[PDB]
């Protein structure tokens, strides 16, 4: 029936680039509130 | 209600209530005493209740035992005006059905979502019954065939049928340029038609004498439809009520 | 324990409930039904 | 509704950081084989 | 038409990107004309609102404030920024314009997403399977068949009656 | 061949493999599609050996020859014309009314220099067959085993690499279009 | 009979059946019969 | 077996929506 | 089927079955089309061309013009798919 | 031969807790140089 | 298929511990 290998690419494609925005979603608010003084450092 | 009752009704009054697939009462049960040369000018036969073949374990233990199944298509399956000569060999009525809309394309699924489409027909019968006068307690009984379900015009989704249609499956090319090309796939690119058999058992009831009416109750077992021999037919029984009217 | 006391005494007795599955010694005829309490020594064997 | 006094950074250390790497890269070489069968 | 029956260009998934870009851009420019136009300022005193603007204009001419707060309360995400709406506009069309030519560059090369493998062979072996799918592939091959002869005369094609597809008494 | 002085069983026979699998639709690199993954051997199996070209005669003696399908097309009927382009036979998709079937028109194939070389077949299910088989190109055997191969086409790398280099080079136009714009606007790319 | 649920690697399967679910909206029932319009306690309304 | 990939998929771009809506940058002026 | 065998014989050629080819078949043939090849569609299979004489009802005129192409006529072997559908084959 | 499951439960309990990780670093290190001033903010 | 998998696992293992090594944290008194 269907090629067992798009699993594969379709997981990872969905995966990968969804956890690397996230990465950069969490560092740039993990900066933001580094750079304002609290109770983060 | 009676024919007597339902030709009172106009067309206007009937439609939508789902009538006319009911079968006409007979009330007086009487006896008729045919005349050699008489046929029946009406006939309507209504499936009461239907049910498949199957396999089903009890208590550890399978047997075939016909399952109910709730019919698919909506109020399509009762066969009406049918006509046939009735005849006497031997002192015995023969019904002998002769035309008439007597097929049905008809739909039923199975406990499980398993869908059996069959065509609930009577052709070609050949009634023997248990004397002559049509009277309360007459039994008939006869055998029939039964058409394929889907005729030589028809085609299949990939556009192959058997009058008509491409004769191999034209999607996969690289089954072809192979010595032995496409068999794997000749069971589905040939396309068979081949005619089943039928037994029914139709048992009077009250009968009229003044109108001519008869009516009474019918067990019929017909074979099921297979799809151009693609796969093995089922075995679907059938029970209802029936009424004739002879003409004399 | 309300909650353990209503289970127990409706949904288990078959009172207010379809009750449990209950099958034979050697599992041919089982069938879900009703069951009464032991309030015995029987109570307390694990396969009652 | 209003700021949660009880809300606290997270940290890892690169050496942290390797040492996570190194171990879910150990265990799927391990268990790699036998989920393949 | 030819792309059509010829390619199934439709299913090519370039051309719905290039679509979805262009109805989206024909909605932008819709829903943002309509926007501007229903949340001007009082700046005159007559109905005709064209007239109570100047082109050598400082304030805005509309409330950016009343209209992001309309459209976040009807359909729950607006626009807070003038640029990022204006950038917007301009990108989703040429987008669309560029993965649709990829696509068709794509076709240039016979390279066209035609059939799906999987459902070509289950309904090969067995009859009683069907999707919309198998009916446009179905409606390719008569499109196909019905046009050759005349769409290309220099190939000389003659085709009887009884080898041109079709179906019933239609 | 033939004009050297030769039989047309060996005269046939003396082609290469090689020369006859290059005249095969299946190498063709427009033929296969954009999703269908994989190397040919995956479309049609691997091939295995000639099978000898056949020659198409009728009851008058002719020599039909089955109309090739184009590049185009995915669908084609076979269609068997004579010398002159005239329909002279085929295999109808209708079978109420034609009067150019492949029955009423007694077919025969001669295989030469193959496989089959030599052998002959005057039945109508095996002339139909092997019709729909010489439909496109040559015919061969093939293994459609070993990689498990359905019954679809594929490209070559010859097509591959044109169409990836093709979109590569478009979406670089594009490319060399903003950056250049970007140095010629370079004071101005801040605001206005 | 020959296949049971627990031979299909059911699951959660034997947990419903255990406290009385048999029924499913298909038509069929685990105890082989058949059934005819179950509830909204069937396996589909559990899962539900 | 890939209409579960499907389904997630689906049901994926679903719950991404959600979260775009009501869990969204509140713009202030 | 996939290759009925007595083609020929449903009206591309000279020769029509009696037991196969539909009413449109019968055009060749002048003089036959209406009311003649209607009653030789609508009954039964015949084992032979001589069982069309004996087909109740059939007029003189219908029996002469019948013999006028008696030569051209063949029976050959009903197919179910085929004598299905001798009134209407489905194409215009 | 193998199961053609496998390879998704090797590859994505290789991916995803390593991207996890990473993620954690990332945003560590971000909220260390947003703290300290200087030319990231 | 899965020498592929085994020689990209231990590929990356090694290339992780290069980067233990070179790239580490520098302690400082
Ligand atoms: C209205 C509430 C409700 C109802 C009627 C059900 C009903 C059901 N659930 Mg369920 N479930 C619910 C809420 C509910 N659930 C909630 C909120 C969750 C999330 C936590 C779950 C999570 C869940 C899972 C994960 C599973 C079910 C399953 C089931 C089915 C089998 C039940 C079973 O065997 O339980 C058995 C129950 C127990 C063994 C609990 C034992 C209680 C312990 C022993 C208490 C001991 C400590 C106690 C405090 C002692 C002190 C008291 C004492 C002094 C009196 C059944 C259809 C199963 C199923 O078939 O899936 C469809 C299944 O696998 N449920
Ligand atoms: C912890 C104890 C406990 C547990 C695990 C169960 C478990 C069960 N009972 Mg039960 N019962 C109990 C205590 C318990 N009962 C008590 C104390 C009583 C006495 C009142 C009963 C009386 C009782 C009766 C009378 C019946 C059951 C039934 C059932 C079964 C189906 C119910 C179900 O799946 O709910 C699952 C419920 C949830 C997961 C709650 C979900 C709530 C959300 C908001 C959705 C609400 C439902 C909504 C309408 C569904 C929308 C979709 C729908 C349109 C398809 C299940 C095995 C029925 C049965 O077996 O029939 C075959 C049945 O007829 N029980
Ligand atoms: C519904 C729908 C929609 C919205 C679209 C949308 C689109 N289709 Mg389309 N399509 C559909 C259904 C639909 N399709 C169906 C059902 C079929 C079958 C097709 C078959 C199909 C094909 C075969 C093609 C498209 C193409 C396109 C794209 C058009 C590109 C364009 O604007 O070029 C318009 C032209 C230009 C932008 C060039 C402009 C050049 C200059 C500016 C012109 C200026 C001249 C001046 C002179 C003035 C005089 C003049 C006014 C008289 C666009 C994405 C095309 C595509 O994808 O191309 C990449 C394409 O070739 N479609
Ligand atoms: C434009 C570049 C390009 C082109 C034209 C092709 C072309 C092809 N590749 Mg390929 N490939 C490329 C880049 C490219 N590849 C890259 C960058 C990678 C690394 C991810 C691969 C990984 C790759 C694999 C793993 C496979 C192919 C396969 C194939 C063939 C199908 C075809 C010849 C398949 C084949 O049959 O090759 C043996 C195959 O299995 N390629
Ligand atoms: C849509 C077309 C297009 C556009 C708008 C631009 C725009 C630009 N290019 Mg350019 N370029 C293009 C296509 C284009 N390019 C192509 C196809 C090539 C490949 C040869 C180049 C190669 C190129 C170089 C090498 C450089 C630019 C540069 C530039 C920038 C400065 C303007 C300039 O020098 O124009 C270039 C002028 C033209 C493209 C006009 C050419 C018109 C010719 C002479 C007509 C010839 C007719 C022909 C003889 C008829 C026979 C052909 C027939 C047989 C088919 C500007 C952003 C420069 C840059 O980035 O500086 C910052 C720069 O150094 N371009
Ligand atoms: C079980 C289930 C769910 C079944 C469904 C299965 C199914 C059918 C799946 C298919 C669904 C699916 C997503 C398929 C489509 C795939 C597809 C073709 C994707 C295209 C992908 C793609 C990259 C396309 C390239 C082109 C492209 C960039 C398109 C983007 C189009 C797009 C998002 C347009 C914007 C649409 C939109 C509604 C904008 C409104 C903006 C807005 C609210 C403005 C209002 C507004 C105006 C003002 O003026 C001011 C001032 C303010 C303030 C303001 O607010
Ligand atoms: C790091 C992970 C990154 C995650 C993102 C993943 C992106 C995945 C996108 C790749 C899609 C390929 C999956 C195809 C499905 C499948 O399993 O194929 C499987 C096929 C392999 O094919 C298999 O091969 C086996 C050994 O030969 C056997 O033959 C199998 O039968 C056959 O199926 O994979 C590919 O075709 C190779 C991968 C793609 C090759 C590069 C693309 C082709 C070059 C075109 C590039 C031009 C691009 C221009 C764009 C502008
Ligand atoms: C509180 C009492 C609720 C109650 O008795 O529910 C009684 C209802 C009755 O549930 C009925 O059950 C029937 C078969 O038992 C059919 O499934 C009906 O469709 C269903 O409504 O069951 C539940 O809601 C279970 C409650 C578990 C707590
Ligand atoms: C989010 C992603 C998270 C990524 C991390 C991934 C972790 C993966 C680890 C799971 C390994 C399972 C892979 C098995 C390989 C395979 O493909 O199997 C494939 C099998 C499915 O099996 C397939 O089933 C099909 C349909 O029935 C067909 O029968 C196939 O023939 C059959 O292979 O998957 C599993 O066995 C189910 C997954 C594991 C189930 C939970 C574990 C069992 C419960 C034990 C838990 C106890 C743990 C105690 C620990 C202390
Ligand atoms: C009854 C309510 C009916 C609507 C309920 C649901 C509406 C949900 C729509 C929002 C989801 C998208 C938000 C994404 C992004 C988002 O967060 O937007 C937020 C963004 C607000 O930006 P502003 O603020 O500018 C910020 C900029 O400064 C960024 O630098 O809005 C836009 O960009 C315009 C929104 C266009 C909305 C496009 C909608 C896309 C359609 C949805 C696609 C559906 C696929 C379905 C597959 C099954
Ligand atoms: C699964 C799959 C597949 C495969 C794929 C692959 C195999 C891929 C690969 C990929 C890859 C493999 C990629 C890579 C990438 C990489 C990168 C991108 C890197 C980067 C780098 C950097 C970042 C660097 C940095 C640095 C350092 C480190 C030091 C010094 C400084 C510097 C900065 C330079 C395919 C499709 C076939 C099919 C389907 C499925």
């Amino acid at each position: 029936e269907v090629q067992f290998g798009a699993y594969l690419a379709v997981l990872l494609g969905t995966f990968l680039p969804a956890l690397f925005l996230v990465n950069l979603f969490i560092q740039t608010e993990a900066r933001k509130a580094g750079k304002a003084g609290g109770q983060d450092s | 209600l009676t024919k007597s009752q339902i030709n009172e009704l106009s067309y206007l009054q009937v439609k939508g209530t789902g009538l006319a697939n009911r079968c006409a009462e007979v009330v007086g049960e009487d006896s008729i005493k045919p005349k050699p040369g008489a046929k029946l000018v009406d006939m309507c036969i209504e499936p009461k209740a239907w049910a498949v073949e199957e396999e089903v374990g009890k208590a550890g233990k399978t047997e075939k035992k016909f399952v109910n199944s709730k019919v698919m298509t909506r109020q399509t399956y009762t066969l009406d005006a049918i006509e046939g000569p009735i005849t006497v060999d031997g002192g015995k009525i023969t019904f002998s059905e002769k035309e008439g809309i007597d097929y049905a394309a008809t739909t039923v699924q199975l406990p499980g979502g398993e869908r059996v489409p069959f065509l609930f027909t009577v052709k070609d019968l050949v009634a023997k019954g248990n004397g002559d006068t049509f009277k309360p307690g007459f039994q008939m009984g006869g055998d029939f065939n039964t058409p394929s379900y889907r005729t030589g015009l028809f085609l299949d989704p990939k556009g192959r049928g058997g009058t008509t249609g491409y004769d191999m499956a034209v999607a996969l090319p690289a089954l072809q340029l192979g010595e032995e090309g496409d068999a794997e796939l000749f069971g589905e690119n040939n396309k068979v038609f081949d005619i089943t058999q039928g037994r029914i058992e139709m048992e009077v009831n009250k009968v009229n004498a003044e109108d001519s009416e008869i009516g009474g109750v019918f067990v019929a077992t017909q074979l099921s439809d297979t799809d151009m021999g693609s796969k093995t037919p089922k075995k679907v029984l059938t029970k209802g009520i029936f009424y004739a009217k002879v003409e004399q | 324990g309300l909650l353990c006391f209503g289970f127990g005494a409706f949904h288990v007795t078959g009172l207010f409930g379809p009750g449990i599955w209950v099958s034979d010694a050697y599992g041919i005829t089982g069938k879900v039904q009703p069951v009464a309490p032991a309030w015995g020594a029987d109570g307390f064997n694990p396969f009652n | 509704t209003g700021p949660n006094p009880n809300k606290q950074a997270v940290e890892l250390n690169r050496t942290s950081l390797y040492w996570g790497l190194l171990l879910i890269f150990v265990l799927a070489v391990l268990f790699s084989s036998y989920f393949f069968n | 038409l030819f792309l059509q029956g010829f390619h199934n260009w439709t299913l090519n998934p370039f051309h719905m990107m290039g679509v979805a870009g262009i109805l989206g851009g024909a909605l932008l420019c819709a829903i943002h004309g309509a926007t501007v136009e229903n949340t001007l300022f009082e700046d005159g005193d007559a109905a005709n609102t064209f007239r109570a603007f100047t082109p050598t204009q400082s304030e805005e001419t509309y409330s950016m404030v009343t209209a992001n707060r309309f459209w976040s309360q009807i359909f729950g995400v607006a626009f807070s920024n003038k640029r990022w709406l204006h950038f917007f506009m301009l990108f989703v069309p040429v987008t669309g314009l560029w993965t649709s030519s990829i696509g068709i560059v794509g076709l240039a090369l016979n390279l066209r997403a035609y059939d799906f493998v999987s459902q070509e062979l289950r309904a090969a072996e067995d009859p009683e399977f069907e999707t919309f799918y198998t009916k446009n592939h179905l409606l390719d091959e008569g499109i196909r068949a019905w046009m050759a002869a005349q769409d290309q005369p220099h190939e000389n094609f003659v085709f009887p009656e009884e080898v041109l597809p079709r179906g019933n008494a239609l | 061949s033939v004009s050297e002085g030769l039989s047309e069983s060996q005269a046939w026979s003396r082609i290469p493999d090689k020369l006859a699998f290059y005249d095969y639709i299946g190498n063709n690199p427009a033929k296969g599609g954009l999703f269908r993954a994989g190397p040919m051997n995956k479309g049609d199996g691997i091939a295995e050996a000639w099978l000898g070209h056949p020659i198409f005669r009728d009851k008058e003696g002719r020599e039909l020859t089955v109309r090739r399908m184009p590049a185009f097309f995915e669908t084609f009927p076979v269609i068997l014309v004579d010398k002159d382009g005239i329909i002279r036979a085929d295999i109808p998709f209708r079978r109420a009314e034609s009067k150019y079937s492949i029955e009423q028109v007694g077919v025969t194939v001669d295989f030469y220099g193959g496989k089959l070389n030599g052998q002959t077949f005057k039945d109508a299910p095996t002339v139909k067959k092997f019709a729909r088989k010489a439909q496109l190109g040559e015919v061969f055997e093939f293994d459609r085993t070993s990689l498990e191969s359905d019954g679809v086409f594929r490209s070559s790398p010859r097509g591959w690499y044109t169409y990836g280099h093709a979109n590569f080079a478009l979406l670089f136009f594009f490319g060399h279009l903003w950056h250049g714009g970007r140095t010629i606007f370079r004071d101005v790319f801040t605001g206005i | 009979v020959l296949n049971p649920m627990w031979r299909q690697g059911m699951f959660v399967m034997p947990f419903m059946t255990r406290l009385g679910i048999t029924d499913s909206w298909g038509g069929w029932s685990i105890t082989g019969e058949s059934v005819s319009n179950p509830g909204i306690w069937s396996f589909e309304g559990v899962a539900l | 077996m890939e209409a579960l990939v499907y389904t997630f998929l689906l049901i994926g771009t679903l719950m991404v929506i959600f979260f775009a809506v009501f869990f969204r940058e509140t713009p202030r002026i | 089927v996939i290759d009925y065998e007595n083609i020929g014989y449903l009206g591309g050629s000279s020769i029509v079955d009696i037991n196969n080819a539909n009413i449109r078949a019968y055009l060749k043939m002048p003089g036959m089309y209406p009311t003649v090849a209607g009653k030789i569609v609508s009954h039964g299979p015949y084992s032979g061309v001589s069982d069309l004489y004996k087909i109740p009802g059939l007029s003189s005129a219908e029996a002469d013009v019948i013999k006028k192409y008696e030569s051209r006529l063949t029976a050959k072997t009903p197919s179910p798919d085929y004598v299905i559908d001798r009134i209407n084959n489905g194409l215009y």
